[PDB]
């Protein structure tokens, strides 16, 4: 029941500042060995900054001068400011417990921070109805938002078996989009509902589309 | 100062396989070494710290060993789970950290060929301007797959984009969307929409197919 | 009468860093000057007094500190440094007035199955007073829940050892190292120069 549970990553135009926040339960960040670590689309893991429960602090060179971690001790959380953020510092950020010579042992789930220009853009939905007494296949497109990323589920949280989400693709308009499908036993096509629930926060737009035959 | 170099940067096994990923240390480093596993969309887990000590609530199928340079991490029995990529850092008592640069694990299996399904586009979107036809691939393996759009029996190309899921956590098996997009203008010039779909699981060609108006 | 520096350059044993050893060296003549060249030392730093020119002073006391670090840790021995050796081993004040020396000891300070015996301290709450010696070895508490002496999660053994093998880095390699300090009270001198 040790959890990080990190906030404040989204869109953020070139040059522009954001702050991300890890509030932590389970151990006390102010007396903890803590990191942000960092991971590019598609690439490997890259170590940001380092705070010492005495409060010095590290950096990696690539975020020296342009970024500050710190912490609020009796909110329990730490914190990672970043200016002057350029399309390098793309990625999603995790913050981790350091236990130095044990390793990283806990971190958080990762907040996705994509600098760029274009403009946020909610999706829209829209259902993939099965077709026509063996195994039936429908799902949800979801078409045309910016930025990474959405969430997904079926009946809010209670259908997983059989669900696929696929990665988005963009597509050459500079949009997101994406398919979530599952496959479920005919005979419960006229007598089980379905709903995909969609959530894209960074335009704050959440849909919840019936899918009937 | 110190580079950390992964090796293989990918490769693939069965269950039960006994698997070995080593990591090279450019200078002596003497036990400082932690293993990481990444499944998608998560953050890395701890497996190994000290080079060779398991941590707590890991299966005792992952072990460690080495020291100085050459460190490696084993998997005795791999389970289909462990479908993964897997990292080593440099455990530094100060500041800087570093990390390999990964290496990939996927599952090798049984050929099973893909079950296909259509998907005509929505009224809701012809009505906003715009249809979509998705053909979808479901649990197959190995991963290559052909999918040829055809509209009229013309071999559409240039305006369709597939996407592949991540291989599955138990049976092992990946599923493949492509989707064809056209104007609504464009869509209704033409009446049969198709999806022909090539896999080695497949004796011939599954087309799957419909009408637009039906 | 002169100046005990063998005993502490040439001790055949040295402390942990976390427990460093202090010296008082008093009455006697110190010839720094041999020191200064011997070019076995890889580290000879001066701060508030000058080298070339230690031979001419006049001191209330000298203290001689000595441990063992790694030697990518040795830049940390000097005023105004932050990491974990100057936050919770040793640390330097900003006026400090005295000289750091060091040099590389992976001949005698490493084995080659490793040397466990030389530790510092990894986990504290806050940073060490300057010249402060912390030689506790409570569990330290990573959480709110108290740790009544026993190992566990988040309730960790505050010191470690460094594992000195000969194959590091020379980087990660043991260093032997030496701080004076020059006392200037105002009572009479008992250490200087020829
Ligand atoms: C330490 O011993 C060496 C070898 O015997 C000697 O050359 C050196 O002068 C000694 N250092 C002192 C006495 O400070």
């Amino acid at each position: 029941e040790v959890q990080l549970v990190e906030s404040g990553g989204g869109l953020i135009q070139p040059g522009g500042s954001l702050r991300l926040s890890c509030a932590a339960s389970g151990f006390i960040v102010s007396r903890n060995y803590m990191n942000w670590v960092r991971q590019a689309p598609g690439k490997g893991l890259e170590w940001v900054a380092l705070i010492y429960s005495g409060g010095s602090t590290f950096y990696a060179d690539s975020v020296k001068g342009r970024f500050t971690i710190s912490r609020d001790n009796s909110k329990n959380t730490l914190y990672l400011q970043m200016n002057s953020l350029r399309a390098e510092d793309t990625a999603v950020y995790y913050c981790a417990r350091d236990l130095v010579v044990y390793g990283l042992d806990y971190w958080g789930q990762g907040t996705l921070v994509t600098v760029s220009s274009a403009s946020t853009k909610g999706p829209s939905v829209f259902p993939l109805a099965p077709s026509s007494g063996g195994t039936a296949a429908l799902g949800c497109l979801v078409k045309d938002y910016f930025p990474e990323p959405v969430t997904v589920s079926w009946n809010s949280g209670a259908l997983t078996s059989g669900v696929h989400t696929f990665p988005a693709v963009l597509q050459s308009s500079g949009l997101y989009s994406l398919s979530s499908v599952v496959t479920v036993p005919s005979s419960s096509l006229g007598t089980q509902t379905y709903i995909c629930n969609v959530n894209h926060k960074p335009s704050n737009t959440k849909v919840d589309k019936r899918v009937e035959p | 100062a110190i580079q950390l170099t992964q090796s293989p940067s990918s490769l693939s096994a069965s269950v039960g396989d006994r698997v070995t990923i080593t990591c090279r240390a450019s200078q002596g480093i003497s036990s400082h070494l932690a293993w990481y596993q990444q499944k998608p969309g998560k953050a890395p887990k701890l497996l190994i710290f000290a080079a060779s000590t398991l941590q707590s609530g890991v299966p005792s199928r992952f072990s460690g060993s080495g020291s100085g340079t050459d460190f490696t991490l084993t998997i005795s029995s791999l389970q289909p789970e462990d479908f993964a990529t897997y990292y080593c850092q440099h455990l530094n008592s100060n500041p800087p950290i570093t990390f390999g640069q990964g290496t990939r694990l996927e599952i090798k299996r049984t050929v099973a060929a893909p079950s296909v399904f259509i998907f005509p586009p929505s009224d809701e979107q012809l009505k906003s301007g715009t249809a979509s036809v998705v053909c979808l691939l479901n649990n197959f393996y190995p991963r290559e797959a052909k999918v040829q759009w055809k509209v009229d029996n013309a071999l559409q190309s240039g305006n369709s984009q597939e996407s592949v899921t991540e291989q599955d956590s138990k049976d092992s098996t990946y599923s493949l969307s492509s989707t064809l997009t056209l104007s609504k203008a464009d869509y209704e010039k033409h009446k049969v929409y198709a999806c022909e779909v090539t896999h080695q699981g497949l004796s011939s060609p599954v087309t799957k197919s419909f009408n637009r108006g039906e | 009468n002169l100046c005990p520096f063998g005993e502490v350059f040439n001790a055949t044993r040295f402390a942990s860093v976390y427990a460093w050893n202090r010296k008082r060296i008093s009455n006697c003549v110190a010839d720094y000057s041999v020191l200064y060249n011997s070019a076995s030392f890889s580290t000879f730093k001066c701060y508030g007094v000058s080298p070339t020119k230690l031979n001419d002073l006049c001191f209330t006391n000298v203290y001689a500190d000595s441990f063992v670090i790694r030697g990518d840790e040795v830049r940390q021995i000097a005023p105004g440094q932050t990491g974990k050796i100057a936050d919770y081993n040793y640390k330097l004040p900003d006026d400090f007035t005295g000289c750091v020396i060091a040099w590389n000891s992976n001949n005698l300070d490493s084995k080659v199955g490793g040397n466990y015996n030389y530790r510092y301290r990894l986990f504290r709450k806050s940073n060490l007073k300057p010249f402060e010696r912390d030689i506790s070895t409570e569990i330290y508490q990573a959480g709110s829940k108290p740790c009544n002496g026993v190992e566990g999660f988040n309730c960790y053994f505050p010191l470690q050892s460094y594992g000195f093998q000969p194959t590091n880095g020379v980087g990660y390699q043991p260093y032997r190292v030496v701080v004076l300090s020059f006392e200037l009270l105002h009572a009479p001198a008992t250490v200087c120069g020829p």
